């Protein structure tokens, strides 16, 4: 399969070598972040979005050893915003709302929700 | 009783039309084994044949009794069990064709009894000449075949002729009469046994067990609870935390008696046996002697 | 914590055993004194049909 | 065969008679639904009081 | 007549990430033994309830 | 006489995005087995209730 | 096994000697932080992430004798953020949300959740 | 009475098979002393 | 009536074995004085 190649096209803006030396890492273990299958074409989009998330917020990429979770109110100099709250109290959603790519990941997959096994 | 709204459509009138199941022969077999109807079939058959047979032939009194009055009972059981009880008679020589009644066989003959499972009816004459659409003319008991006048058929309650072949020319198992019932009661009962083991579950709502499983180092907390449950009694009080919360949840069939009541009422109806027998209070008024107690349902018999 | 419907289920189970075995409900409960006895005048008549 | 006398209980249909090996049916088979259930009722009955 | 309910925090996400295989397995093993004799182990944020 | 109710958070949106096919499927499979023997699995934000 | 070697590749950005003189310490005792097994390949990622967490926030590394737990609202000069809250009231989650590597550790392993032993 | 789910497995049918205890002779001794069966044995 | 869990161990079956007390002679003396059995002994 061509995950490294399919990834490069779907996100032409990340970087070159930096994404080339990290995707072969998260490719190894995405299968136990998101239990989807790389067929079912738009599930493939979900995998890419997650892999993209795992590479944009990997410290070997942005040099950000600290964590990375969603911002509820950011203020810079003389410009300030307060994002309307949503689905608070869940690190998983907060972690992926840290970057745009993760935000899509909740939400290509936001339709799979439901109860099970009663 | 229908107007001015959509009431017309959603009531029990039009929301469902009537239809009847045709339980297969293999399912017909299983219920014959099942305990509940086993007594149904045994009770009704016995209540019909136990010393209730008026014999106008005092001479050789009840030669029927010592020879095949017991064959009939297994056969009339096969009536209720499968909708087709069969008695087969033939001489010492196996024959496909009719028994030679030119000289009627003077007790030089053998007796067989067959359930509607292996037995079946095959050939009806659609003309009105000899035997109407009801009576078969020749049918197979097994790989073999037996002539019509050879065989005696214990046929139960028969449906309309338009569908008589679907029961293969004779009778209707009590199961087909209470398949709505035996399934329901079994459902009542299977659920009845399993509810007690889950009647109340102790719950350790424990703070941090989120993480311990998540870090998969949850071995110790299970061990402590297992040791703790190994002794949780009236005599030793639990020790838990302010953030902890022990609670108890109960689940139980709130209307077990009602549904078990409704299901049993109908089986008493359709089978004809009293309600008392299904409950098991046979002592009250459903007995053997026909003075007043067998009168309880003798009309059905 | 306690079996909220212990009597109901124990009732249902015992009813059926009285049915299938043919013995009365009274014998399973153990109130054999009432009407299920040895002498066949009226008490053994309670289930003599099954026997 | 003619040596031996067989006490055969309630027999099922012939299509499956070998599965009972040619004769009768234990009351257990008639109430296996029951004895298990009652035992379940009862084993749970004893252990509920201590808790 | 009565359904046991594991109102479980985060099962929002586990289904949503479709990696909900393990929590079903644990509940299946847990239900395989839920009795008078063994007490459930759940979380403060968790909530077990029963509906009739 | 009594209707089981899955007050489910987000089903606002799933119908609104008309991609509500999966949640119906899971509930249909879930209802196909909702019994005394298997406990529901729902969410903290979820709420199962019964109306008579 | 090659934990020190597998660690060096998976996190090429920590340091040299500094990670070389601390991993042989937390290697000794990670087994009673996270009860996983070093087979089950993406569980191995969990161990590395935890070991990485235990070395980035070890005082012999960042010279930070104080504790290290997640920040809910940080303000520096004229730039200020307030992270949307999540899973509050748990030191374990807070401790690992202090660094990126820990944040992954909750979350490679966030799928193991469930009740047990009823 | 079994289909369309995992009901097949968790009911009282298959969740437990039958077995009978063989109480030891020493336990047999103790109950002979115990008050309850002491009347049972004496009465019968 | 035993399978598929740890029910096998915690039920009243195996959680406790039978044993009978041997009340001492001095305790035997005291109950002879006690009012309740005093009528028991006297009545029987």
């Amino acid at each position: 399969m061509a995950l490294i190649d399919d990834f490069k096209a779907r996100f032409p803006n990340l970087d070159g070598s930096l994404v080339d030396a990290l995707v072969p890492v998260y490719e190894n273990n995405y299968s136990c972040y998101y239990g989807g299958s790389y067929e079912n074409d738009c599930d493939k989009e979900a995998i890419l979005l997650l892999i993209a998330h795992l590479v944009v917020t990997d410290p070997s990429y942005s040099g950000d050893e600290s964590s990375s979770r969603a911002v509820a109110s950011q203020s810079v100099g003389s410009v300030s915003v307060s994002f309307v709250a949503g689905s608070t109290g869940s690190d998983w959603t907060n972690w992926l709302n840290s970057t745009r790519y993760g935000q899509l990941f909740l939400m290509v997959t936001s339709n799979n929700m439901g109860p099970s096994f009663a | 009783d229908v107007l001015s709204g959509l009431i017309n459509r959603r009531n029990s009138m039009a929301r469902n039309r009537v239809s009847h199941r045709y339980l297969s022969d293999e399912e017909m077999r299983v219920m014959y084994k099942a305990g509940l109807m086993s007594k149904i079939i045994r009770l009704k058959a016995g209540y019909a044949l136990n010393d209730t047979l008026k014999f106008e032939s005092t001479q050789d009194q009840e030669i029927y009794k010592k020879r095949l009055s017991k064959h009939v009972k297994n056969a009339t059981k096969f009536m209720l069990g499968f909708g087709r009880g069969v008695i087969v008679v033939f001489k010492n020589g196996d024959d496909l064709s009719k028994p030679l009644e030119r000289g009627v066989d003077p007790k030089l003959l053998k007796i067989r009894v067959f359930s509607g499972d292996i037995a079946k009816g095959n050939n009806p004459d659609n003309d009105l000449r000899s035997e109407r659409y009801y009576k078969p003319k020749n049918y197979t008991i097994k790989g073999h075949t037996i002539h019509w006048t050879r065989v005696v058929d214990f046929t139960y309650y028969m449906p309309s002729e338009n569908e008589l072949p679907d029961y293969y020319y004779g009778g209707m198992s009590e199961s087909e009469l209470i398949y709505e019932q035996f399934i329901n009661d079994s459902v009542v009962q299977r659920a009845s046994g399993s509810i007690i083991e889950k009647a109340s579950t102790f719950v350790y709502k424990i703070k941090g067990y989120k993480q311990l499983i998540q870090a998969k180092k949850e071995e110790d907390i299970i061990k402590y609870v297992s040791t703790c449950e190994d002794g949780r009694s009236i005599y030793g009080g639990l020790i838990t935390d302010a953030d902890d919360e022990v609670s108890t949840l109960t689940q139980s069939l709130t209307d077990l008696d009602k549904v078990d009541n409704v299901t049993l009422r109908r089986i008493a109806m359709v089978t004809g046996l009293g309600m008392t027998v299904l409950i098991g209070e046979q002592a009250s008024g459903l007995n053997a002697s026909g003075e007043k107690e067998r009168q309880g349902f003798q009309d059905t018999i």
